[PDB]
């Protein structure tokens, strides 16, 4: 794993996806912080958004565990910052990348999946009322992440 | 010849001297490297009840044996180097993370 990390490190630091960061905690190859900077076509827009990403021993076979640390007000995403994305879970491969990890979450708070939700109250108000759904995730996000 | 592409396994290229191979999908990986993922696979698949291409998801045909017996490539670790560019980064990023900890915008978990 330890060779792996290093070589994806290096990449970043050169040529990260646009808009994200991701680097060591400290002395620790194996917990890193991340930044996306929110989509413009987002109601999360303006906003600068922390993750925690930790590797597993048997890493690039097994999924890094990625939650959001900045709180964040989105039909997939629950209080706890966990996050309901096919890639961290089923759809897994090493021929991913922690790089291409932050670009699918950008595409993830662009738009939603609310058939598969983890808080059903904000999956029900984005399915039956956007207008009220984008007006609450953008003052969440002005509130905690601006 | 040796192929001019990267393993997306371990992220380095091929040297002569190193045991390689190609998959019937056109994708090069050490031999080493595409043993490591075999084995995993076959393990999740049985916890569950056909391991697929890493890149392309095609099924794959292999003798896990052949791969295994394969010298591991000998390849010197990349050196984590910051640049001044990112140090100055880095610092602004830990000023917003303190404005959001006073906001309540940060999940503890305790
Ligand atoms: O989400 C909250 O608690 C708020 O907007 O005050
Ligand atoms: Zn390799
Ligand atoms: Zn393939």
């Amino acid at each position: 794993a330890l060779k792996r990390i290093h070589k994806e490190l290096n990449d970043l630091a050169r040529d990260p996806p646009a808009q994200c960061s991701a680097g060591p905690v400290g002395d620790d190859m194996f917990h890193w912080q991340a930044t996306i900077m929110g989509p413009n076509d987002s109601p999360y827009q303006g906003g600068v958004f922390f993750l925690t990403i930790h590797f597993p021993t048997d890493y690039p076979f097994k999924p890094p565990k990625v939650a959001f640390t900045t709180r964040i007000y989105h039909p997939n995403i629950n209080s706890n910052g966990s996050i309901c994305l096919d890639i961290l879970r089923s759809q897994w491969s090493p021929a991913l990348t922690i790089s291409k990890v932050l670009l699918s979450i950008c595409s993830l708070l662009c738009d939603p999946n609310p058939d598969d939700p983890l808080v059903p109250e904000i999956a029900r108000i984005y399915k039956t009322d956007r207008e009220k759904y984008n007006r609450i995730a953008r003052e969440w996000t002005q509130k905690y992440a601006m | 010849n040796i192929p001019h592409g990267q393993c997306v396994i371990c992220l380095y290229g091929f040297q002569e001297k190193e045991a390689f191979t190609k998959t019937p999908c056109y994708h090069y990986f050490h031999c080493h490297c595409l043993a490591r993922y075999i084995q995993h696979m076959e393990q999740e698949l049985k916890a569950q009840g056909g391991v697929q291409c890493a890149v392309c998801r095609e099924p794959l045909v292999y003798d896990l044996a052949s791969l295994k017996a394969a010298p591991e490539p000998q390849q010197p670790m990349e050196l984590y180097q910051p640049s001044a560019e990112s140090l100055r980064q880095q610092e602004e990023r830990k000023r917003l993370y303190q404005r959001q900890q006073e906001r309540g915008g940060i999940i503890d978990l305790e």
